[PDB]
């Protein structure tokens, strides 16, 4: 079929981010509003209800490299979180442990990644994990 | 089994009869994706500079407008911080009768004669202090468009 080139796909995601989607429990935008490369993004996830993540806002950094969206983006939590697939010391998201990233398709997007991480927060193996104090962030 | 004739024609015409001051090269992977360089027009504050632009022909081309954006930072009332271009024919006034060549020289004409009146800080600066806006445009040309 017809592939939309990286920069134009990212402009589409930019506009969708600004319009917002669904109930607004995930959101994304450019980290630097003068970054013409559209590389570094800020992600936000509202922790889901009836989990240990509830009523907490999670900030993330999402990096869309030169081969995005053929290649998956790199993701890390800024806000500290105890969650399977997330390195507990650095916040880095292990792609092999998150199915959307391990089985990446070029139809996916920053939105899809954030929605998946939020869905996974509701999983039996995550929803009961004791969390660090609210507000803490990793370094680097 | 490939591209519509029009695209083949327009692609081949861009490489055979190039618009003066404008270079266009095909992407090495995407036959609807083009890398453009526009020379700053003579007697403009962008003169002497070269500006990277990218062009994409969407599936619905020519029913749908081509997608165009600056990749070189530029101080201009019709170009934003991410390089997006506000030009009638790229959205509202686009018709299939227009072609890629028309878009490129129109963008070039925009550089030759900025339109501050267009419904941002840049455009507003160009209205109230045009002299300073022009020297700022020249400054950014020196900083971002000379290599």
């Amino acid at each position: 079929g017809v592939k939309v080139p990286r920069n134009f796909r990212l402009l589409e995601e930019l506009e969708e981010g600004q319009k917002g989607v669904g109930d607004g429990t995930v959101s994304w935008g450019l980290e630097d509003d003068e970054d013409m490369t559209l590389t570094r993004w800020t992600g936000m996830i509202i922790g889901p209800p009836r989990t240990n993540y509830e009523n907490r806002i999670y900030s993330l950094k999402v990096e869309c490299g030169p081969k995005y969206p053929e290649a998956p983006p790199s993701v890390r939590f800024v806000t500290k979180i105890n969650m399977n697939g997330i390195n507990n010391s650095s916040g880095m998201v292990d792609a092999r442990s998150i199915p959307v990233l391990a089985k990446w398709q070029n139809s996916y997007s920053i939105k899809v990644v954030l929605q998946e991480l939020r869905r996974l927060m509701m999983s039996k193996e995550n929803m009961k994990l004791p969390q660090p104090p609210e507000g803490q962030t990793y370094n680097n | 089994a490939g591209l519509p004739r029009r695209i083949i024609k327009e692609t081949q015409r861009l490489l055979a009869e190039p618009v003066p001051g404008i270079k266009a090269e095909p992407d090495e992977s995407n036959a609807r994706y083009f890398h453009v360089v526009i020379a700053g027009p003579q007697d403009s504050p962008f003169e002497g500079g070269t500006f990277k632009l990218e062009l994409f022909l969407p599936e619905e081309y020519p029913m749908a407008a081509p997608k165009v954006r600056f990749m070189t930072k530029i101080y201009h009332p019709n170009v934003d911080k991410l390089g997006r271009i506000c030009l009638d024919i790229l959205k509202d006034k686009w018709s299939p009768a227009l072609q890629i060549r028309t878009v490129l020289l129109s963008i070039q004409a925009l550089l030759s004669a900025p339109n501050p009146g267009d419904p941002n800080d840049v455009a507003e600066q160009w209205k109230t202090n045009e002299a300073q806006a022009i020297e700022t445009a020249r400054a950014w040309t020196r900083l971002y468009a000379m290599n």
